[PDB]
């Protein structure tokens, strides 16, 4: 059963369930324990960790937190994941005076990006995209966490669970109450964090479904039928809803050039359907230093 | 690759992937020779069963197609299997495909209601954890209804060639459904990769061109397929195809996409 296991200490309980680090004190090896009490389970093996452990499963990638066993036992589900020693809002918090430096930012979000394009290329959708849910470790890494609230889309997809992503970092079309959604959900939750990042604060800090578009709209603008088709037939758009104008992205990124300032307005463009792809956010020239030449053919 | 260019990803990728899947998720057409206590009318019996239960239930045929195929993926992997705990192994089955796809799945004990009392709700939980743990915990297969979906959307393509908000008639989609869930019933079916057994279908209700468009394969990979099929075919064009309904809360732009039963009974016995 739990065989070599010796927990180390409990690094949290919150919605993921209870997870402790863990060393295998033959090996040195350490991992995350993420224990869930089957007894306690009325419906039993939770859905959400039914769909978390087959999607994990077939996302090996550097940049997604690998989940290495899965060992029932005692009425106990055990889930181990690989193991990293920060989260990225206690880093970014320790890192609040002094700035992340722009070489560690470009780095952690271009990671994030092929991260992200291997779910998205691999039809998953994130959908929890937070700081919270982004690891690091002592190398210089950063990788996804929590697929707890992931989903598979189909090529042609279907009507997705409505209770998505946490409210600071949730994409304008899930709060004006679209139907659809698939890949651009997570694309403007980076969006977000990377502008986080940069300023050491909370892009968008919402108190309300309506207090957070407001909040985008007083940075983007109140979007309208030319920006952004089809909003004005949105469920919850309101034509009421104030008209702010756009601001200068060299004073809401200041620390930021040109080719950040571009890849960030295109990770937060209101149309779905223009909001870069992370594959294409991978070819921006933000990136142009750590990006190479390649090839193609027909 | 029948995808066009994606915004998203490589649609040569993309597709790969979904072929890549296809491969590393294994099926056996004579997998109950491992069970030889067992007959091939057995398994279509349990699968005619689930497909009545998923339509009261109001459960969308990819719940359907994930039982089926948790269902013959597990037995591949035990032995000598009696029919006593057949119902049991296929709506346990069902209750993992449940939580898997739908927002507000049934609760436990109705899976043990439907059983008429011979699966207790806690034989369930303890067959769901046998289930998950003998498939190594791969619950994301692409099932026969999903390839249906795939071809159905590449059909119906217009400009900006938009591969993911669905656009196409329910009428034909429920009347190839038809086809596919006939032939599934028949354990031979397992022969034939899900993507062929689709792209086969839509060709009876259609030609080999429109196949291809969508689908990637030439005659030949679905040929064989094809001559197999043949039967459950006429049989189904025989007696007229079916209409699509509404269902009650269920939506309509989503109504093609729930499970649906009829006497299917005597139906698979002519082939
Ligand atoms: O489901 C989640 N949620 C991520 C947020 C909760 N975890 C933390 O906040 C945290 C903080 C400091 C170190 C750390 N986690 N280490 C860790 C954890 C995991 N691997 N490594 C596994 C455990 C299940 C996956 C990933 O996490």
């Amino acid at each position: 059963p739990m065989e070599n296991f010796q927990k180390v200490e409990k690094i949290g309980e919150g919605t993921y369930g209870v997870v402790y680090k863990a060393r295998n004190k033959l090996t040195g090896e350490v991992v995350a324990l993420k224990k869930i009490r089957l007894d306690t389970e009325t419906e039993g093996v939770p859905s959400t960790a039914i769909r978390e452990i087959s999607l994990l499963k077939e996302l090996n990638h550097p940049n997604i937190v690998k989940l290495l066993d899965v060992i029932h036992t005692e009425n106990k589900l055990y889930l181990v994941f690989e193991f990293l020693h920060q989260d990225l809002k206690k880093f970014m918090d320790a890192s609040a005076l002094t700035g992340i430096p722009l070489p560690l930012i470009k780095s952690y979000l271009f990671q994030l990006l092929q991260g992200l394009a291997f779910c998205h290329s691999h039809r998953v959708l994130h959908r929890d995209l937070k700081p919270q849910n982004l690891l690091i470790n002592t190398e210089g890494a950063i990788k996804l966490a929590d697929f707890g609230l992931a989903r598979a889309f189909g090529v042609p997809v279907r009507t997705y669970t409505h209770e998505v992503v946490t409210l600071w970092y949730r994409a304008p079309e899930i709060l004006l109450g679209c139907k659809y959604y698939s890949t651009a959900v997570d694309i403007w939750s980076l969006g977000c964090i990377f502008a986080e990042m940069v300023t050491r604060r909370a892009l968008f800090p919402g108190d309300s479904e309506i207090d957070q578009l407001f909040r985008i709209f007083r940075t983007l603008g109140t979007p309208d039928e030319v920006v952004w088709p089809g909003v004005t037939s949105m469920p919850d758009y309101k034509p009421s809803f104030p008209k702010w104008a756009r601001q200068d992205f060299s004073k809401v990124v200041p620390p930021l050039d040109e080719d950040g300032r571009s890849l960030l307005s295109q990770m937060l463009h209101y149309d779905p359907n223009k909001r870069i792809s992370a594959k294409a956010a991978l070819a921006h020239p933000f990136f142009q230093d750590v990006t190479k030449p390649v090839p193609h053919l027909r | 690759s029948p995808l066009p260019v994606l915004s998203w990803a490589n649609r040569e990728e993309v597709w790969k992937i979904m072929l890549n899947k296809e491969k590393t998720y294994l099926r056996d057409q004579h997998f109950l020779e491992q069970h030889p206590l067992l007959q091939p009318k057995m398994r279509a019996i349990l699968l005619d069963w689930l497909m009545e239960v998923c339509e009261v239930y109001k459960l969308h045929r990819e719940t359907f197609y994930l039982a089926q195929d948790f269902f013959d993926r597990y037995m591949a992997t035990q032995e000598n299997v009696v029919k006593t705990l057949l119902q049991l192994i296929g709506i346990s089955s069902l209750f993992i495909a449940a939580k898997l796809e739908e927002i507000y799945p049934p609760k436990l004990h109705q899976f043990a209601y439907v059983t008429d009392g011979a699966c207790s709700g806690d034989e369930i939980l303890t067959m769901e954890l046998m289930i998950m743990k003998a498939l190594k915990w791969r619950l994301s297969p692409l099932t026969i209804v999903s390839w249906l979906n795939v071809y159905m959307q590449v059909a119906y393509l217009n400009d900006l060639h938009e591969v993911l908000l669905p656009q196409y008639p329910q009428q034909i989609f429920i009347q190839i459904a038809e086809l596919l869930d006939l032939c599934v019933l028949d354990v031979d079916c397992l022969e034939f990769p899900y993507g062929i057994l689709a792209a086969s279908a839509l060709y009876h209700f259609s030609s080999s061109e429109l196949m291809q468009k969508v689908s990637g394969y030439q005659w030949c990979d679905i040929e064989n397929c094809v001559k197999w099929m043949v039967p459950f075919a006429m049989v189904i064009r025989e007696t007229g195809s079916s209409k699509l309904k509404h269902f009650r809360g269920v939506a309509d732009e989503d109504a093609h996409n729930i499970q649906t039963h009829r006497d299917s009974l005597d139906l698979l016995d002519k082939a």
